[PDB]
């Protein structure tokens, strides 16, 4: 398991390498046989999509006591946490954690 | 039904109470056995003894509770009622466990 937190897998998902393919600006009219450095610049923009399907385990127990749960706080404040502000910056106020129920040992 | 009358003990029985049975068949409530209590079925087949009574420990803060201390509620679970005609009968298959070493080298 790693040590930073996460699901080791000695199969991880594949890294995808994209890049630009080169374009010459123009070769001299007679021949040279380096290795052509002048290029057109440019740079690309699209759309990425990236989807994926989580299997869930549903708490089920059998206390009692009302359980300890994530909330967002109902007072009064100048922005709305996990939003933009008046900027259009988005931010995130705490890193939130993924243990709030509770299991018997 | 034992009645006590000027400090006089008389067992009668009660034809009609029930006694009520369930086993924490999911595994859902704190386990005891495991801790080496005294209060097992006796060597000798010819004792009679006392049914211990059952009880558990959640998280302390010194004497007091904490939030995620949990407090179970034993009839909340569906229980067999028996009076004087009735018998329980339960099954368990255990785990595949190791054979225990009943050897020397």
């Amino acid at each position: 398991s790693p040590l930073m937190g996460g699901f080791g897998m000695k199969h991880p998902p594949p890294q995808i390498l994209i890049k630009n393919t080169p374009v010459p600006a123009d070769p001299p009219t007679a021949f040279n046989k380096d290795k052509l450095n002048s290029f057109i610049t440019q740079y690309s923009t699209g759309q990425v999509s990236v989807e994926i399907e989580w299997e869930l385990q549903k708490e089920n127990s059998k206390r009692w006591n009302p359980e300890i749960q994530y909330t967002s706080n109902y007072y009064k404040s100048n922005n709305v946490e996990f939003a933009v502000n008046t900027e259009g910056v988005y931010s995130e106020p705490r890193p939130i954690g993924t243990r709030y129920l509770t299991r018997n040992l | 039904e034992v009645t006590d009358n000027n400090g006089v003990k008389t067992i009668a029985n009660n034809l009609t109470s029930t006694v009520q049975v369930f086993t924490d068949s999911d595994y859902q409530l704190p386990y005891v056995l495991g801790s080496a209590h005294e209060g097992c079925l006796p060597p000798f087949p010819a004792d009679v003894f006392m049914i211990p009574q059952y009880g558990y420990l959640t998280l302390n803060d010194g004497s007091q509770a904490v939030g995620r201390s949990s407090f179970y509620c034993l009839e909340y679970f569906p229980s067999q009622m028996l009076r004087t005609g009735n018998n329980f009968q339960f099954s368990y298959e255990f785990e595949n466990v190791p054979f225990h070493s009943s050897y020397a080298h």
